[PDB]
């Protein structure tokens, strides 16, 4: 029947309004913080469904729940807490962390989200030197493109917050201090060479003004198991570069700490795109190793396990409920109790089954 | 060196120093005065918090050993 | 990963117990050790006696 | 079993002797399989089963 | 066509022993081994040598009783011992074959330094197994 | 085949084995008897009584196979009928009411009705007449004929596109192109039909 | 008087690398290394040049005992594969058969 189909969806668009109540139903986004709050970080898989189905729906869970809870209740005079969402693959971890990302946005804080950080670590087709450490190396597309995401996010803060301090962009070009953080962005969008220092400025003045009180500063490192990992670049003598060498890396390793205040960091792991990691491998110390698991601590592991019986009916109701499950058979009981099986309550599988049917 | 240790050991390691860290971070935005760091570190909290690690490191990581790492991680930073 | 001083120096303290190789060696001149510890092709019975 | 099998076809193989029974969902089976590669071995625990 | 260790047919009257009458593929399954020894095992050195000894063996005891040999002979090594059972006709005196046994034997354990008996089972003529 | 002739190929029908026995013809009544006496061979390990399993999707699966790669092929018909499935819920959605009942959404549907609208039902076959071959229309049996619409499908994509498309995108691309007949592959049916047209006059040829 | 002359050159060779095996181990052996003085290794590679030529071990060739056939030999054996086949053939080999399967 479609007594679930009522369970499938819920008219609670704000994220604060969710609980447990809410549980396995499938809120909208609403359209404009799809265009705002989320130019980056949804899981590839899922965009597509948002453009066949024309509607973003991510279904209420209660490990999100529980991180919703948290950061409710979050004491901005105490350190920054790590959140850490670990799970197996196609669990949900991203659309979790991008529900923490959608409740912060809407109650006005600064969203520093990293949609991917194995992007950083590989396949990289220009890598220059660093004028301001030497030794490190920069990226100057991969920090660009988060620039311009980070930028059509927080567009609203960009003005208010202001630069501290004077940034020596080149002989010619330098940033007085008193000037809109807007002007580092565009800068650096302006030219790429210093895009991966725009970067670096960008993280070092939200992360001391955040503990004046001005703002609130959500870090959300989605795939932050490759700063502590290997990397894939080499150098021009053909020997393989470290993360920390990465001028982006370096950076972001420091927005991680709990040596701040002002926020909250929500981190999750992610197997998938890491390198020299086993295809089974999701547990914290597996995919952290020594380096990252002794960095994070102490933080909070917040495992996503798959759909339980409640959220598996809710999703099966919602793919049919757009007509996506078009096969004849897949309505039926037989069909159900099939696609339970073949995809075990996964929800990537789940989702991979059902785009063939 | 803590590389070369086999059973991991909390005492003098960067576990210590992260959560001394953070306890001290804790009490000064208490505007507590600045606390030692044996009181720190005697509290019941901070004990149940190296049972949890120490099992992680040494005993095996898994769903439900983390599950008891949370929890010390909770009453350790005072989180709801 | 590096080996770090307690890591060689205990390296090393085995390979003196157990009457290997202690100092570092390269691959080459480890066929030295190869040599003097295994009969030559031309001293083993097969070769030597191959006919009636 | 998702785990260890990671390919489709390899589960369906499992799914065949429930399925036609109309029995899914209601046994819980331990399995032991060592040799051959992975279609030999989702045959090999159909048949056990 | 195989030729190997075949005796062909003729008009049927070509009396041929068990040895003869089976081809190769029939060792293991119909005949045994004429020689017994532990080199051929799996880990196990020295075959080389016992095989050059059974060859020397054969062709001793061939020339050693001349038109004597009913049938080829088995060999059979056990720790050191060696041990020839030949099937013999009863041509010779029987006091003929006491000397061959006696200087057979002395002149073969003082050249492979092993000791080594004769077994000798005399048949009255050639054992035929079917005519061919 | 290490079969011997005596086996007998396996029935994967869910229903059929537990139908009311009255509701069985006899005929399919005493095949049931008599097998309990003979020995069945084991099914295939991609025969199941799953109600997603399609033979003649497997069958075009098994044709895209290259050297015994099944998952790279199953792969890319899952991403074929993914691509049709998505092509058609574009349009549906950017379509009027009236517009919208016509639009067919079930890859299942526009794959069958797709391949049956590229059979040929007569081709030419070389028959010998007076000891000399002569090219003369024949009715093409419902084997060569299905046959036929799955591998001139199969052989459009693989060759005829441009060298940075994808088989999930020609392929999808042509299934939907065929289920409206405009496509490449209808024009190879029309030109079958078309050659033994002009080759009636032979007709007769034909002894059965 | 052994098979042939080719079989009496080889035995011969076989007898003087075992006179010359310790000789052309030690003297080589201050070659394979990288610890002693070139001028010395440069000097160590002519000692082991100026050895006779059939000291050499790699000039030994593994021959039919029986016919003295170069190649088609078996190690195990020591027998071409035409001479195994005879005595293998008639039961004379202990626990060789012919391979069915
Ligand atoms: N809360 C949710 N709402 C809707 N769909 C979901 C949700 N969680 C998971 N899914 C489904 O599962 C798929 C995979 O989710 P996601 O990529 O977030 O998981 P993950 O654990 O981060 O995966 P990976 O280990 O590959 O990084 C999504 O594309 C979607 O189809
Ligand atoms: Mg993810
Ligand atoms: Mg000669
Ligand atoms: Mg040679």
């Amino acid at each position: 029947a479609e007594r679930p189909r009522t369970v499938s969806r819920t008219s609670d668009s704000d994220p604060a309004k969710h609980g447990e109540q809410h549980e396995g139903q499938h809120y909208s986004i609403p359209l404009q913080d799809l265009k705002t709050v989320f130019p980056h970080g949804l899981p590839p898989r899922y965009m597509m469904q948002v453009k066949t189905f024309g509607e973003a729906c991510l279904m209420v869970r209660k490990p999100a729940l529980e991180l919703l809870g948290y950061l409710k209740n979050t004491n901005f005079a105490h350190p920054a807490v790590r959140y850490l969402l670990y799970g197996e693959k196609g669990t949900g971890k991203t659309l979790s962390l991008c529900h923490a990302v959608h409740f912060c946005a809407r109650h006005d804080w600064l969203i520093l989200h990293i949609p991917d950080a194995h992007l950083w670590v590989k396949n990289c087709r220009e890598l220059l030197q660093s004028t301001h450490n030497k030794q490190r190396f920069d990226q100057p597309l991969e920090a660009s493109t988060w620039l311009k995401n980070f930028k059509t996010t927080n567009e609203r803060f960009l003005s208010q917050i202001k630069v501290q301090e004077k940034y020596v962009w080149n002989k010619r070009e330098s940033t007085e201090k008193g000037s809109p953080l807007g002007e580092v962005v565009e800068q650096g969008l302006t030219r790429v060479r210093n895009a991966t220092d725009a970067v670096g400025v960008v993280l070092k003045e939200l992360k001391a003004q955040s503990a004046l009180g001005l703002f609130h500063l959500l870090v959300a490192v989605d795939g932050v198991n490759a700063l502590w990992g290997r990397t894939t670049l080499k150098k021009e003598d053909r020997t393989l570069i470290a993360p920390e060498e990465l001028s982006l890396v370096h950076n972001l390793r420091k927005m991680v700490k709990n040596d701040w205040h002002g926020g909250a960091i929500v981190l999750s792991l992610s197997q998938t795109g890491s390198l020299f990691k086993s295809r089974t491998a999701y547990l914290p110390h597996e995919l952290l190793g020594k380096e990252g698991f002794n960095a994070l601590e102490p933080f909070l592991p917040i495992l996503i396990p798959n759909y339980n019986p409640k959220e598996f009916e809710s999703s099966f109701q919602y793919y049919l409920e757009n007509n996506w499950l078009q096969h004849e058979k897949a309505s039926t009981e037989e069909g159900r109790k099939e696609l339970r099986f073949l995809s075990n309550c996964n929800p990537e599988q789940l989702e991979r089954l059902c785009a063939s049917l | 060196t803590e590389e070369d240790m086999d059973e991991y050991v909390w005492a003098k390691s960067s576990s210590e120093n992260s959560v001394l860290q953070t306890l001290l971070q804790m009490r000064a935005a208490e505007s507590s005065v600045a606390p030692s760091r044996e009181e720190l570190l005697g509290t019941k909290e901070v004990e149940d918090y190296q049972k949890c690690v120490v099992r992680l490191k040494n005993e095996g990581e898994n769903e439900a050993s983390l599950a008891q790492y949370k929890e010390s991680v909770k009453r350790l930073l005072n989180l709801a | 990963s590096p080996l770090s001083e307690y890591a060689l120096r205990m390296s090393r303290l085995s390979a003196r117990i157990f009457g290997e190789v202690a100092r570092s060696t390269d691959s080459k001149s480890m066929k030295v050790v190869s040599l003097f510890s295994e009969q030559p092709l031309a001293k083993k019975k097969e070769t030597y006696d191959w006919y009636p | 079993y998702l785990i260890y099998f990671p390919i489709t076809q390899d589960r369906e193989q499992l799914m065949f002797p429930f399925h036609f029974l109309d029995r899914l969902e209601r046994h819980d089976v331990t399995c032991t399989v060592s040799g051959g590669g992975r279609s030999a071995q989702a045959g090999a625990i159909r048949l056990a089963m | 066509k195989n030729r190997a260790a075949r005796v062909r047919v003729a008009k049927g009257n070509k009396p041929v022993s068990y040895e003869e009458a089976h081809a190769p593929h029939y060792i293991a399954h119909r005949k045994g081994w004429l020689s017994l020894h532990t080199g051929n095992l799996d880990g196990e050195d020295h075959a080389a040598e016992r095989t050059l000894e059974d060859v020397f063996l054969r062709k001793f005891m061939m020339g050693t009783f001349p038109g004597c040999l009913a049938d080829q002979i088995v060999l059979k090594r056990r720790a050191n011992q060696v041990d020839i059972c030949a099937l013999v006709l009863r041509q010779l005196p029987a006091h003929k074959f006491y000397f061959l046994v006696g200087y057979s034997e002395t002149l073969l354990s003082h050249f492979y330094k092993c000791p080594v008996r004769l077994h000798l089972q005399t048949v009255p003529s050639k054992v035929v197994y079917k005519y061919i | 085949s290490r079969y011997a002739p005596e086996f007998r190929e396996p029935l994967i029908d869910k229903e059929y084995y537990r139908k009311p026995v009255a509701e069985l013809t006899e005929e399919e009544k005493y095949d049931q008897e008599l097998k309990k006496t003979q020995f069945i061979k084991a099914a295939a390990a991609t025969e199941t009584s799953s109600v997603f399993a399609d033979p003649v999707i497997s069958k075009f699966t098994n044709m895209m196979m290259k050297g015994g790669n099944k998952v790279l092929a199953r792969s890319l018909m899952a991403q074929t009928l993914e691509a049709v499935k998505r092509k058609q819920f574009e349009k549906y959605r950017a379509a009027s009411a009236e517009e919208q009942a016509t639009i067919e959404r079930n890859p299942y549907r526009i794959f069958h009705e797709a391949l049956k609208n590229c059979e040929p039902v007569i081709g030419l076959v070389p028959i010998l007449k007076g000891g000399h071959f002569y090219q003369v229309p024949v009715p093409l049996a419902d084997r060569r004929r299905r046959f036929l619409a799955m591998k001139w499908m199969i052989t459009e994509c693989r060759e005829n596109k441009p060298r940075r498309t994808l088989m999930p995108e020609k392929l999808s691309h042509e299934l939907l192109e065929a289920f409206h007949n405009r496509g490449p592959v209808i024009k190879r049916k029309h030109n079958m039909h078309k050659m033994a047209e002009a080759n009636r006059a032979l007709a007769h040829y034909r002894w059965w | 008087y052994y098979v042939d002359w080719r079989m009496l050159r080889d035995l011969k060779r076989r007898k003087m690398a075992y006179e010359y095996a310790d000789e052309r181990l030690r003297i080589n052996s201050l070659r394979k290394n990288t610890i002693l003085p070139k001028d010395l290794q440069e000097m160590a590679g002519d000692e082991i040049a100026a050895l006779p030529r059939d000291s050499c071990p790699v000039r030994i060739r593994n021959r039919c005992v029986m016919t003295s056939r170069p190649r088609g030999v078996k190690r195990r054996w020591r027998l071409s594969r035409i001479v195994f086949r005879h005595l293998a053939d008639h039961g004379l080999l202990s626990g060789v058969q012919r391979a069915i399967w």
